[PDB]
C-alpha cells in the first residue's frame, strides 16, 4: 500500500502546511502514475481487435500477450517493448486484420477489451484487483487507444512511413529529429537542442 | 504566480522552457528551483517522467551530430501522453486567420 | 491449397470473424469445447483472495527456486545450459503443483462456513499477500538440515516418519540459503525485551557493554 | 525525374481521391471560405491539393459528381481519405470539437461523446459517471458552477470575415 | 424538498417498506417545514396507485389527501406564476394537475378555477378552461355540441 | 536506425545467453517460440455500343433537323425495330452501310407514318369540337386562372 | 419510472410467495440469464392482470421483470446510452450485445470499488481545494490502527473512508451541493415589529442606524 501511503503522508503535509504545496502534489503525481497499467492497456487493445480464428492473428495475440506478461514482470524494460511494439503495430498483416475489422460491422473489440480487463485482473496486471475495469472504462469513454479504429493510438510513430508520408508536411521531402542551427532566431528558447516532432507539440 | 520585478508572462515562461529549468527537473542542483514544481496534466509533455528525452545523458555529447547519433529514440506514448490525447492537447487550436484580414 | 487443414482453418476465421458465428446454442463443437473448459474451470477454481495469495506464494516460491539454481551454479562454476533450465523449470512447475495442493485446503477452508477455518484462512492469505514467509517453509528447510546431518537412526527415524508426509522437494541450495542467512538485531532485541523484561533490558545493556568494549 | 512533370486532371472525382490525401474544390468568386479551409489546414502541416473549378476542362462532370458525394451545392468542399469533411460550417465544427487533428492527420473522427470544447483547466470526467435513478434536475441545491458572465451589448467586429 | 424528493422516491424503491410508512414520512417531513411540490406528489400518487393490499377505507383516507394536496399545489402556482403573465406555461401546469386527477377519480376545485379565469390575459386561454372544466365533469365518451 | 531491432535485441540476447553465465529471462525462449512480426518478404455489349452510337447520331440528324419534330412519343420502338431489323440483314450477310441505308429508310417511314397519325388524331379532334387534350385542358385552368387574378387585382 | 418498477417490484415477491422458500441459480443457466420466470410467463401475467396496457409498454414492462429478479433494479445502462453510442465501439447489427455490454457496464459501475478508483483518479487530476483536504484529514484521524487494519484486507475500504467525502463532489451535479449564502433567522421585535440592521462608511465619520417596520396601510414613508 504505497499510493495509500503516498496519499496519507500529502493529507499529513498539507494539513500541517496549511497550504497545497507543489513537492507534495509531485511526489503523489509521481506515485500515483509509476505503474505500467498504460502499455498493459496497449498491448491488450492491440490484441483486442484480432481475430480468434487466424493463425496469424493467435502468432500476434500470443506475442503481444508475452510482450504484456514480460512488461508486467519487469523482466524487459520499457523503451525496448515499445521497440517489439511499434514492429507488431507497423505490420501489414496487423493493419489488414484491423482494416478487416472495420469493415466487418459487428466488430468484436469490445469483448477483447472487456476479455483483456478479465485477465489483467486475473493475472495480476494492476495495481489494485478491481483497476482494471475503471481503466476499461477510462478507454471507452474517453479519447484513447480503445476509440480509435486500428488500435494503437493515433500517434505517427505507429503508423507506417509510406503512409507518413504524402499526408504530413515535414522538413524536407524527396530517427529523431532537430532544429538545424541556422535557425538563430526561432523562437525564445528554442535553439538546435530543442528536438520536434511530426504529428504532436509536446511544448 | 508571484511575478518579481518582471512581468509574469515572461516569467513563466522562463520558469517552464529555459535550459536550466529542464534540467533541474532531471535533476542537476541547479541555484534556487528553476522549474514548477506541482503540475499535473499542465506539465508540457516534453519534460515527463516517462518520456525519452533526458538531458542529463544528453549533456555528455558535445554536438548536435552526435545527440543525433548516440542517443536512444524517444519513448512515444506515455500517461501524461494519455491524457493529452484525452484532452486533445497534442496540437494547439488554431487561431483566428490573419492571412487575408487586415495588418492593423 | 485448397486442402482439408487450409479449409479448416479458413471456416475457422470466417467462424470467429464477426460476433454472430460462435455465440451459444450456435456451433456445437465450439459448445463442447467451452462446456469442457468450464467444466474442469468448476473444479480447480478458488476463491479470488485464494487465488491471489497463491499468485503471491507462487512467485516466492519461483523466485526462491531460482535463486537456489543460482546459488548452486554460483558455487560450482559452471554454465547455465538447457539442462539446467529444463531442471529448473521441472521443479518450477512440480512446485506449483505441490502450491496447488496446499492452496486447495485453504479455499476450502475458506469456503467451508465455519468461523475458526475461515478466520484461518483469512490469516493464511494475509500473510500471503503481505509478503511474509510461511514458518512450514522454516521447518521444512530445518528438518531437511537435520536430516542431513543427522547419523544412520535419527535418519532413518526422519526418512520414516515423513514419507507419508507429502514434503515438497527441497533442493540443497534452499536450506544453504536460508542457513546462510544472518539473524535480524532489533527483532531478536525486540523479542528479548517483550518475553522478558527488565531483566531484558540489563541484558541486552550488558550486551551493548560487550559489543562497545570488543569496538575497544 | 524519370518522366517529364504534367499537370495531372481527371473527369472523375474518385481519380481525386485516390491520388490526393486531402482535396478542395473552389471556385474563384468565392475567396474568403477557401482562405479559411487553407488556414486550418496549413496549421496542422497537412498537404493539401486546391483545385480552382474556375476555368476547368471537366466542369460539368465534377459539378454533377460533387452534388453526389455532397448533398449540398456548396463549395468549397473538404476530402480527407476519401470521404467527405464538407464545407466552412463542418470544418469549424470540427475544429471546435478539437477533431480536426486526427481528421487531417489520420483519416478519422472521433466518435465519442461529450464534448472537450468546454473544459476547466485539464480535461477529466467529473460527474460522466451515471447516477442512480437519475434525478440530476430534482436537487435544486445542487452545484451550479462558477457564475458566467454575458454581454450586454455586441461589440462592433473588426471584418465582416474576421471571425 | 430535495430531503422529501429524494426519501420519497428510494423508499418506494426500497424492498421490505410498507407502504403506509412512506405516507407516515411526507406527514413528518411537512410537519418538519417542508412543502410539498408536484414531484413528490407524483411519487405519492404512483404509489397509492400500487397499494391494494392496505384496506379501502385507507386507500380512501389517502385520495382524499392526494386530492387536497393536487388542488392546494394548483393553487400555489396559480398565485405564483400570475405576476410574471406566464400564462402559456401555466396552461400546461394545470392540464398536469388535471391529469393528475383524473387518475385520481376526481378533478380540480371550482375555487381554484374562479381564481385561475380571473388571472387569465388572453381570451383564447379563457374560453379554452371552461371547455376543460365541463369536460371534467363528465367522461370523454359522453356527447356534446 | 536498425541497430534497435526487435530481430537485432532477440539475437544480442541469444548471444548473451550462450555464455552461459548470463540467465535467460521467459521472454527470450517465449519469443524463440513465438517470434516477432517481420514486414520483409510481403453494362453494354461494345459493338452493340458502336452500332448504337452510328444509329443515335444518325436518328438525330433525321428526327431533329430532317422531320423537325421534337413531339415524338415512344422512340424505344423505332429504335428497337431498327436495330432489330440491323440484326436480321446481318443475318443474311448483306453489308454494314447497306444495312444502315435500309433501317434508316425503314425509320424515316415509320416516323413519317407515326407523324400522319397524330396529325389525323388531331384533325379530327380539332374538327368536330367535342375533344380536347390535356394539354389544352391545363392550359386552360392556368389562363382562367390567371384571369381571375387579374380580377384579383 | 416509479410504475415499471414497482410494477416489476410487485410481480418479484408475488412470484417468491407461490415458489415456496429458496430459489438457487446455477453456473449455467446464470450464463444462459434465465431466471424463475420466463419472458412468455410474465407477458402473460400482464396481459391477463392488467387489461389496459399496449404493446411497447408490456414489453418494457417484461424487460425490467428479468432484472429485477436477479438484482436489484439499476438505472444505468439508460445514461451510458447517451454517453456512449453504438458506432463508437463498432456494435450496429448487434442490438443484444451493445444492451448486453451497456447494463455490464452499468453494475459495474455502482459498485465501491468504482467509486474509489474514479475518487483516486480525479485526485491525480487536481479537482480538490484546501477545503477537501482538511475533511480528508479528519476523515483519516477518526480512523485508529485497528479500524485500519480491519480495512486494508480488503483493497478499497481504508482509500474509500478517507474520499468518501470526495467522491460525492465528483460525482457531479447529482450528490454535489452549492454553497449558497447565508439564511439565518429573523430577529424582530414581537410587541413592535421593528428589526434593527446597521450601516457604516469612512469608519468613524458615517454610521447609521435603521429601524425597519412594517406598513399596513401602504403608506410607507423613509
Amino acid at each position: 500500500d504505497t499510493e495509500f501511503q503516498a496519499l496519507v503522508e500529502f493529507i499529513e503535509g498539507a494539513s500541517y502546511d496549511q497550504l497545497i504545496s507543489g513537492r507534495r502534489f509531485k511526489k503523489v503525481y509521481d506515485v500515483l502514475s509509476e505503474n505500467d497499467d498504460m502499455f498493459i492497456w496497449l498491448c491488450h487493445t492491440a490484441m483486442s481487435v484480432l481475430n480468434p480464428g487466424d493463425m496469424r492473428s493467435r502468432l500476434i495475440y500470443n506475442h503481444l500477450r508475452i510482450l504484456a506478461e514480460s512488461v508486467a514482470s519487469g523482466e524487459m524494460t520499457q523503451r525496448t517493448a515499445f521497440r517489439f511494439f511499434e514492429s507488431a503495430v507497423r505490420s501489414p498483416a496487423y493493419r489488414e486484420i484491423a482494416k478487416r475489422q472495420l469493415e466487418g460491422g459487428a466488430a468484436t473489440r469490445l469483448a477483447g477489451i472487456s476479455a483483456a480487463a478479465d485477465v489483467m485482473r486475473r493475472m495480476g496486471l494492476t495495481r489494485r484487483p478491481m483497476s482494471s475495469y475503471f481503466e476499461l472504462y477510462q478507454r471507452i469513454v474517453e479519447r484513447s487507444e480503445a476509440m480509435t479504429p486500428w488500435g494503437f493510438p493515433p500517434l505517427f510513430q505507429f503508423e507506417e512511413r509510406l503512409s507518413l508520408e504524402p499526408r504530413l508536411k515535414f522538413f524536407s521531402r524527396a530517427r529523431i529529429f532537430w532544429i538545424p542551427p541556422t535557425w538563430n532566431r526561432a523562437g525564445r528558447f528554442l535553439g538546435p537542442h530543442v528536438t520536434l516532432y511530426p504529428g504532436m507539440t509536446p511544448d | 504566480i508571484n511575478s518579481g520585478d518582471q512581468s509574469p508572462y515572461r516569467y513563466v515562461e522562463e520558469r517552464l522552457y529555459s535550459k536550466p529549468s529542464r534540467l533541474d527537473r532531471e535533476g542537476v542542483k541547479v541555484n534556487k528551483t528553476y522549474a514548477l514544481q506541482g503540475l499535473g496534466d499542465l506539465e508540457p509533455l516534453r519534460y515527463g517522467a516517462n518520456f525519452g528525452i533526458s538531458e542529463k545523458d544528453a549533456l555528455k555529447y558535445e554536438t548536435v551530430a552526435e545527440k543525433a547519433k548516440y542517443m536512444e529514440p524517444p519513448i512515444p506514448y506515455s500517461s501524461l501522453a494519455a491524457r493529452k490525447l484525452a484532452a486533445g492537447a497534442l496540437w494547439p487550436a488554431a487561431p483566428d486567420p490573419e492571412g487575408m484580414i487586415s495588418k492593423e | 491449397l485448397s486442402s482439408g487443414i487450409n479449409l479448416g482453418r479458413l471456416r475457422l476465421a470466417e467462424q470467429f470473424s464477426s460476433m454472430n458465428g460462435w455465440q451459444s446454442k450456435e456451433d456445437p463443437a465450439f459448445d463442447a469445447y467451452v462446456k469442457e473448459r468450464r467444466r474442469k474451470e468448476n473444479y480447480e477454481a478458488f476463491d479470488q483472495r485464494v487465488e491471489r495469495g497463491y499468485a503471491a506464494a507462487a512467485k516466492l516460491h519461483k523466485a526462491e527456486i531460482q535463486n537456489a539454481v543460482k546459488r548452486r551454479l554460483k558455487s560450482s562454476g559452471a554454465k547455465f545450459t538447457a539442462e539446467t533450465l529444463r531442471e529448473m523449470s521441472s521443479a518450477v512447475t512440480e512446485r506449483l503443483a505441490w502450491l496447488r495442493d496446499v492452496w486447495a485446503q485453504i479455499d476450502a477452508d475458506y469456503r467451508s462456513g465455519d468461523s475458526a477455518r475461515q478466520e484461518t484462512a483469512a490469516q493464511e492469505i494475509s500473510a500471503a499477500l503481505r509478503g511474509e514467509p510461511n514458518d512450514y517453509m522454516r521447518w521444512v528447510y530445518e528438518t531437511k538440515r537435520e536430516l542431513r546431518f543427522a547419523g544412520p537412526v535419527g535418519r532413518r527415524a526422519i526418512q520414516e516418519e515423513l514419507q507419508a508426509a507429502e514434503l515438497p522437494e527441497v533442493l540443497d541450495e534452499e536450506v544453504n540459503r536460508y542457513h546462510d542467512l544472518k539473524l535480524n538485531m532489533m527483532e531478536i532485541e525486540r523479542e528479548v525485551k517483550a518475553k522478558y523484561g527488565v531483566a531484558g533490558q540489563q541484558h541486552w545493556a550488558e550486551l551493548q557493554a560487550a559489543k562497545d568494549e570488543e569496538y575497544i | 525525374s524519370a518522366t517529364r512533370w504534367l499537370p495531372f486532371v481527371s473527369s472523375d472525382l474518385k481519380d481525386y481521391l485516390n491520388r490526393y490525401w486531402a482535396v478542395m474544390f473552389t471556385v474563384g468568386a468565392r475567396p474568403i471560405e477557401t482562405g479559411h479551409i487553407r488556414h486550418y489546414v496549413s496549421w496542422y502541416c497537412t498537404r493539401m491539393k486546391v483545385v480552382l473549378l474556375d476555368h476547368h476542362v471537366y466542369v460539368e462532370p465534377l459539378r454533377q459528381q460533387l452534388q453526389e458525394a455532397s448533398r449540398t451545392p456548396e463549395l468549397p468542399l473538404l476530402f480527407v481519405n476519401k470521404k467527405l469533411v464538407g464545407t466552412l460550417r463542418d470544418v469549424e465544427l470540427l475544429e471546435r470539437e478539437k477533431k480536426l487533428k486526427d481528421v487531417l492527420h489520420f483519416g478519422f473522427e472521433w466518435r465519442v461523446g461529450g464534448s472537450v470544447a468546454a473544459t476547466n483547466g485539464q480535461k477529466s470526467l467529473m460527474g460522466a459517471l451515471p447516477a442512480p435513478y437519475g434525478d440530476a434536475e430534482f436537487f435544486r441545491g445542487r452545484y451550479r458552477g462558477p457564475p458566467v458572465a454575458r454581454p450586454v451589448v455586441s461589440l462592433p467586429t473588426l471584418h465582416p470575415f474576421a471571425l | 424538498v430535495d430531503t422529501m424528493n429524494v426519501l420519497l422516491t428510494r423508499a418506494a424503491r426500497h424492498e421490505h417498506i410498507q407502504v403506509d410508512d412512506v405516507f407516515l414520512l411526507f406527514d413528518e417531513l411537512v410537519a418538519l417545514g417542508a412543502r410539498p411540490d408536484l414531484a413528490a406528489a407524483e411519487t405519492l400518487h404512483t404509489v397509492l396507485s400500487h397499494s391494494a393490499s392496505m384496506p379501502e377505507e385507507w386507500r380512501e383516507a389517502r385520495r382524499l389527501q392526494l386530492v387536497e394536496l393536487y388542488n392546494n399545489l394548483a393553487m400555489e402556482e396559480v398565485e405564483r406564476l400570475a405576476p410574471h403573465r406566464a400564462d402559456r406555461l401555466l396552461k400546461e401546469q394545470m392540464k398536469r394537475f388535471r391529469g393528475n386527477l383524473q387518475q385520481l377519480g376526481s378533478g380540480l376545485r371550482p375555487t381554484v378555477y374562479c381564481r385561475y379565469l380571473h388571472t387569465t390575459h388572453t381570451a383564447a386561454v379563457l374560453l379554452e378552461e371552461v371547455h376543460n372544466f365541463l369536460w371534467e365533469l363528465v367522461p370523454n365518451d359522453h356527447p356534446a355540441m | 536506425n536498425e541497430k534497435y531491432e526487435p530481430w537485432e535485441h532477440m539475437k544480442r540476447m541469444g548471444r548473451l545467453v550462450g555464455t552461459g553465465f548470463y540467465i535467460p529471462p521467459e521472454w527470450y525462449n517465449h519469443f524463440r517460440m513465438f517470434p516477432p512480426i517481420n514486414h520483409n518478404f510481403q453494362t453494354l455489349s461494345p459493338e452493340r455500343v458502336a452500332l448504337r452510337d452510328e444509329l443515335a447520331r444518325k436518328s438525330r440528324l433525321v428526327a431533329s433537323e430532317g422531320m423537325r419534330y421534337y413531339n415524338i412519343f415512344w422512340v424505344r420502338k423505332p429504335l428497337d425495330t431498327m436495330e432489330k431489323e440491323y440484326y436480321e440483314l446481318k443475318r443474311r450477310g448483306v453489308d454494314h452501310g447497306e444495312a444502315i441505308r435500309k433501317v434508316l429508310q425503314g425509320f424515316y417511314s415509320g416516323l413519317a407514318v407515326k407523324k400522319r397519325v397524330a396529325a389525323i388524331q388531331a384533325e379530327e379532334a380539332k374538327l368536330t369540337g367535342r375533344f380536347i387534350t390535356m394539354r389544352e385542358a391545363t392550359v386552360v385552368l392556368g389562363v382562367l386562372a390567371k384571369l381571375h387574378k387579374e380580377q384579383l387585382t | 419510472e416509479l410504475r415499471l418498477d414497482l410494477t416489476a417490484q410487485s410481480l418479484k415477491e408475488a412470484w417468491m410467495r407461490v415458489s415456496g422458500g429458496v430459489y438457487f441459480q446455477s453456473v449455467d443457466e446464470y450464463y444462459a440469464s434465465v431466471d424463475g420466470l420466463d419472458a412468455e410467463q410474465i407477458g402473460e401475467v400482464l396481459a391477463a392482470l392488467f387489461p389496459e396496457l399496449n404493446c411497447y409498454e408490456a414489453q418494457a414492462l417484461v424487460q425490467r421483470t428479468l432484472e429485477c429478479i436477479s438484482r436489484p433494479v439499476s438505472a444505468a445502462s439508460r445514461q451510458l446510452s447517451r454517453t456512449i453510442t453504438a458506432e463508437a465501439v463498432g456494435l450496429d447489427n448487434a442490438p443484444g450485445h451493445y444492451t448486453n455490454f451497456l447494463e455490464w457496464m452499468g453494475r459495474l459501475t455502482e459498485t465501491r470499488a468504482f467509486k474509489t478508483e474514479h475518487a483516486l483518479f480525479e485526485f491525480s487530476r487536481r479537482k480538490f481545494n484546501r477545503d477537501d483536504v482538511r475533511v480528508m484529514f479528519e476523515n483519516y484521524r477518526l480512523m485508529s490502527k485497528a479500524t485500519l487494519l480491519a480495512d486494508s484486507a480488503d483493497s478499497y475500504s481504508h482509500f474509500y473512508t478517507v474520499l468518501k467525502d470526495f467522491a460525492r463532489k465528483v460525482a457531479g451535479e447529482d450528490s454535489r451541493h452549492q454553497i449558497g449564502v447565508r439564511i439565518d433567522e429573523a430577529e424582530v421585535d414581537p410587541e413592535t415589529g421593528i428589526a434593527v440592521g446597521r450601516g457604516c462608511a469612512d469608519g468613524e465619520k458615517y454610521h447609521f442606524t435603521a429601524l425597519l417596520r412594517e406598513n399596513r396601510d401602504h403608506n410607507g414613508i423613509i
